[PDB]
DNA sequence: TGCGAAATTCCATGACAAT
DNA sequence: ATTGTCATGGAATTTCGCA
DNA sequence: TGCGAAATTCCATGACAAT
DNA sequence: ATTGTCATGGAATTTCGCA
């Protein structure tokens, strides 16, 4: 079999919803099965309609030959099917209460969870403006399974921001306290 | 002047003077016979006056201003008194067109990476689609890869909202733009400055320096105009497929588009290339920066056969921006501090502040 | 199509299918092992659909085209099939820009006398001065000698009263002009006919055909706003100046001023010339007969390594005048039915009309 | 003596006041005294003023070297002298009472004057449209003493006007009569 | 080892513009 | 302190298929 | 029958434009 | 049914003044 490569297979999942950021309230992943690069989309709900406004975009700039995703109505829909089927993209669904995407993916989603409620806590409302430093901290982050960050496997390059101060994904016990508090 | 005319007159030779002529007096003016016809010989002190007056007809050139003088007078070296005004009428000087081409223009080298450079700048006013007016057009310089954002005004404020999306996938070490305000505000600096971004900026007036993205401007009107053929002008909904469809195209002289040069292996589009389904993505990367370096660049141009190049502390004068009807052309002439590149320069402008500038901007202020 | 493909697969030879090449079937399609990898050969019945949908990505030229066609498919002459496309491709052929250029300018015959011929134009809009806005320009085309009348519209009118005073003086056999609103109307080409005065018409959007008034246009303006430096641009007030000093002035490569060529002598103006002052008038007009008849007159210059030379029955393009945003540059295809000359046609435009057309405002059809 | 020349002397003279025509009352007449050729300009008085704005028009095609006319107040004014001198111009008066130019000048003034009384007649208040076609008449008409005309004396070719029928400046029987009626 | 035709490369031409 | 670019379709050149 | 300098001629460059 | 033009100032070429 052929090896692996980019474009070959975008994972995509909602995340939220999340407190309310310049009206937005969840956020469409995905994430090259290939290389990990990570693209994230602000949407207003986990509906068909934000998820094609959503790729329509990416698909802008490049077209998955197959996008996984769970069984979630969103992706299930007779419309979302119609669309992938006019990009001459594949839908492939996990079968239900039992989503497998692959090891790189589960971690690159893991990261991205956390990463997020670390950064959220403390103005739980301004994640709308940090999407993109979210993103490039994600793509210039290093795969200790193979030799390279997304942004290097998907670009060929190193990139102008590598991030070398890896911090802590864990929270601070201040940070525990007043995500404690947050849902009160 | 009256000196040298005495002396003409009994016949004691005078340098200038050929001596195998006749001079004479005759209406209380010394004269001479030439070939053409009998000359007045004006004294030293009156000859200015007279080139003055016969260039101030019509503020005509050399040759024409001295055909005019001819008629009536000789003296020696009359056009070299002729060009003395000429280089000092201020008016002819300003607006007056050069006659002298730029030199050759530079193949500034090809970026070496994707993210090296950006190129960016607007297209519009077109046609209201969905409220929209104004597209910033995104080329990196290295790829040819291109963004593109539909925006309500050339504005600061719409560039960022748009870069900040751009820049969500990877930020570039150079943006280049024209000085357009959009990207001269202090906003657009400061919105720089705090990603470790460098502006670039074009010369003034030359839209040359932003080729990169200008040409590209022609490729995405000239695909819309096709797409939008006997169809309302509703743009809007056609800009990401006309992004796709550009970054997918071949240029036949490097026989890549830029979506391959930008990622090394096509996506999901039509008649996507497979040569490469049996190599490892490593392998396929390192394919990448081999293509990468080999691309064709074009060499500079012969000169034309009469160009001028610029030349530290010579007089040039810089072409008025948008000039009034019936204004001139050309501002006062002013002195070539730096000679940044032969087609690029910094001058000294008489105010005098220093400007960066095009040459072909300028004109080399004619006689000396 | 499917027979052809047929008889490949056992390997019984066709014509275009060259005889080395391993043909074999895969997946339900006739493939062939090329130098560049494996191809799918489709079936003729196929191809255009094919072409089509390459083409119609970015609606790109014959090699962009070709280039996506080949990462999937082989077949032969590709590129006659694409060029067939491109050749039908209505939005290619009204939007894309042409690479061919113009044969080389006509250098049409001087005159021979002064009234023979007149050039005419509106200058404008203009500052407003003294509620004027245009100057109407009138250069009788042997002699170059000009008239300047101010207006306050390029109107019909305007033009008749200035001429009556203008042809008080002499009637000429032909008034030159572009198809401005105000030469073409009927009430111009009646007050024409009334004086037995033949009206001539540049072809549409041509101002070279005018180019002996269009250049005398840049003197005027270039002398005015030399004149105007530094004060308000009262440019009425000069008009009568400027046409005195334009035509007082020497043309360097005749030797001869535009009064010079139409009296044969110098009025009393500054520095005017006295080399007949011995001649009798009858004399003078004699000598003036022999300037006039050996004036320079240029020659076609070469041409371009790439133009083109228009040719009955000929597939060619008029230039959208006025193009929308958005919208093609190119009128539809149509036929020269006559050459009037290597620069000028008659095109039959597919209304049909006949319209009389420079071929600078035509490119010739694309791929026949 | 040099040969007499176009330009070197110009003879000028008003005729009128003349009965109202688009304002005008009256012209004024410049004729070159070596071709003969006549200019004519309509004025709405005999005034410096109005010599001043006609020979403006005039003088923006050609200059004269001399002017010469009679000692009217218009032409003896120190604006008018003014004028003239700033335009190197030199005057020249016939003496009171005794007026002088030349005969081909005299006969020319002759014609005019005749010229115009038989197309007034008639139509005695339409004359400023006329004046064209009176110049291009006066101008195109043969010289009996020199063997051109003042176009061609003036240009050195034929003109595309030639004025071969040259009628009668005397006035039919009619027009004597219709000319008497409107001085009632 | 050379031919005719197809494929590829070459490159003039023109159009993007501005602050 | 900065700097022209590149799609296009005929023509010229090279390569291909076959001896 | 030839030299150095002045005079003249040559000519690329650019700008007039539009209906 | 119509069609480029010509001022300009360096450079190239020619002519001039003198032997
Ligand atoms: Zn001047
Ligand atoms: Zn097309």
């Amino acid at each position: 079999d052929r090896p692996q490569k980019p474009f070959d297979k975008f994972f995509i999942d909602y995340i939220g919803p999340l407190p309310p950021s310049q009206g937005y309230l969840y956020v469409l992943v995905v994430v090259d099965g290939m290389t990990g690069f990570t693209w994230l989309y602000p949407t207003k709900a986990p509906s068909t309609s934000a998820t094609v406004k959503s790729l329509n975009v990416l698909t802008s700039i490049a077209i998955p030959k197959v996008i996984h995703s769970d069984q979630g109505a969103a992706f299930t829909s007779s419309t979302f099917a119609e669309w992938a089927k006019e990009r001459g993209i594949h839908l492939e669904f996990s079968t239900p209460y039992h989503p497998q995407s692959s090891g790189k993916v589960e971690r690159k989603n893991s990261d991205i969870k956390r990463l997020l409620t670390k950064l959220l806590v403390g103005r739980p409302t301004k994640w709308y403006d940090l999407l993109p430093v979210v993103q490039l901290a994600l793509n210039n982050t290093y795969s200790p399974v193979l030799k390279y960050t997304p942004h290097q496997l998907l670009f060929g390059i190193d990139s102008n921001t590598p991030f070398a101060n890896q911090d802590t994904l864990d929270l601070t016990r201040e940070e525990e306290l007043s995500l404690l508090q947050e849902i009160r | 002047l009256d000196a040298e005319l005495d002396q003409l007159l009994q016949g004691h030779y005078i340098k200038g003077y050929p001596k195998q002529y006749t001079y004479f007096l005759e209406d209380g003016k010394v004269k001479v016979s030439r070939p053409e016809g009998v000359k007045i010989i004006p004294p030293q002190s009156d000859r200015q006056k007279i080139v003055l007056q016969a260039h101030n007809l019509a503020h005509t050139g050399r040759e024409a201003t001295l055909l005019k003088i001819a008629n009536l007078y000789w003296w020696p070296n009359m056009r070299k008194d002729v060009v003395k005004q000429l280089g000092r009428c201020q008016q002819c000087l300003i607006t007056n067109a050069s006659n002298k081409a730029s030199g050759p223009i530079l193949r500034p080298d090809r970026p070496q990476k994707p993210f090296d450079k950006f190129f960016i700048d607007y297209i519009g006013p077109l046609p209201p689609s969905q409220g929209y007016l104004y597209v910033l057009v995104v080329v990196d310089g290295m790829t040819g890869f291109t963004w593109l954002y539909p925006t309500k005004a050339p504005s600061t404020s719409a560039t960022v909202k748009s870069l900040n999306v751009l820049t969500s996938i990877a930020i570039p070490k150079v943006i280049h733009s024209d000085q357009g305000a959009a990207f001269t505000s202090s906003t657009f600096a400061e919105w720089a400055k705090e990603r470790g971004i460098h502006l670039e900026f074009s010369t003034p007036y030359h839209p040359q320096s932003s080729g990169k993205v200008e040409r590209k401007n022609s490729d995405i009107k000239r695909l819309l105009t096709k797409l939008l053929v006997g169809r309302p002008t509703k743009w809007y909904d056609l800009l990401p497929v006309v992004q796709l469809a550009l970054n997918n195209t071949y240029s036949p002289v490097l026989k890549y588009t830029p979506h391959q040069l930008l990622f090394g292996i096509d996506s999901n589009t039509p008649f996507a290339n497979q040569d490469t389904l049996d190599l490892t993505r490593e392998e396929e990367l390192s394919l990448l920066q081999e293509i990468r370096t080999s691309l064709y660049h074009p060499s500079t141009p012969p000169a034309s056969s009469r160009s001028w190049s610029p030349v530290v502390g010579q007089l040039v004068q810089e072409r008025v921006a948008r000039p009034a009807s019936l204004r001139p052309r050309w501002h006062k002439p002013s002195t070539v501090l730096k000679v940044l590149n032969p087609r690029t320069v910094v001058i000294l402008d008489h105010l005098g502040n220093n400007r960066t500038v095009s040459i072909d901007n300028l004109k080399p202020t004619s006689h000396q």
